[PDB]
């Protein structure tokens, strides 16, 4: 069996959680 | 001010504002607002509509005009003697001097009984619809466009939809273009300064021109020669 729904949107919050750490580094 | 104050109808920031993707679902609803707060926090003289109205005093209490923001001056109709803050406490409470006013809302309380009154005051320029009108100084329009994208991308970045550093460069590029707008409008013109400066040098001060309208402010201090 499958299906990704919980896999999926825990994959997109792991990436936005890196999203977030990389942008906070940013500076001008 | 040096340049003139030309006036064009508000979606005119909307057609600036929308070329940003991230302010699409901006609206003349909220441009009313935040052009109005902008308005009011730089607090501009040059961007109000100068207006004379006489009214009548009943006793000590007179109806103010309707779309009256700020009082330039109040002074006597059959005079022309202006009038001054009044900081008496019981002003037309009696028990059992010269003339002065005070105005909160709708309703001016002067120190006179029965007497009409000539207020010089400004307002906002409106449009055919009722609404405001703005200058089309593009560095106004500027400046009302970072103040609004500013505003935007707080709201944004509370949720957490924009970068730190994003409204961070959005609020110094508001800032400076806040300063550079407050020195537009305010720095004189020509004229201004000539104004300026024949009440600057007096070899005879003048210190009284609040009694007339300002009409004399600039006017020039001329010496007979002997």
């Amino acid at each position: 069996f499958g299906s990704g729904a919980i896999g999926y949107e825990f994959d997109n919050r792991y990436l936005n959680n890196q999203e977030m750490s990389a942008v906070a580094k940013q500076r001008l | 001010m040096v340049n003139n104050i030309n006036w064009v109808k508000l979606p005119v920031i909307l057609d600036r504002l929308l070329r940003h993707p991230l302010l699409t679902d901006l609206n003349l609803e909220t441009a009313i607002q935040y052009t109005l707060d902008f308005i009011s926090a730089m607090g501009l003289p040059n961007v109000y509509v100068d207006k004379i109205e006489t009214i009548d005093i009943k006793e000590y209490r007179g109806e103010l005009p309707c779309d009256l923001i700020s009082i330039n001056q109040v002074r006597l109709h059959k005079n022309g003697i202006a009038l001054r803050a009044m900081t008496d406490n019981f002003n037309a409470y009696p028990t059992h001097g010269e003339p002065s006013f005070k105005t909160q809302g709708r309703v001016i309380f002067t120190s006179i009984k029965h007497e009409k009154v000539d207020i010089s005051y400004k307002a906002i320029m409106l449009d055919d619809e009722g609404l405001p009108l703005i200058p089309d100084n593009p560095i106004f329009l500027k400046t009302l466009e970072l103040y609004i994208k500013k505003e935007w991308f707080t709201i944004l970045f509370d949720m957490g939809k924009i970068s730190p550093a994003v409204l961070n460069n959005t609020q110094q590029e508001y800032a400076f273009k806040a300063g550079q707008c407050n020195n537009e409008f305010v720095i004189p013109s020509v004229s201004e300064m000539e104004a300026i400066t024949n009440m600057w040098n007096q070899l005879i001060p003048r210190v009284t021109e609040f009694r007339r309208g300002f009409k004399n402010l600039g006017d020039k201090e001329y010496i007979r020669v002997h």
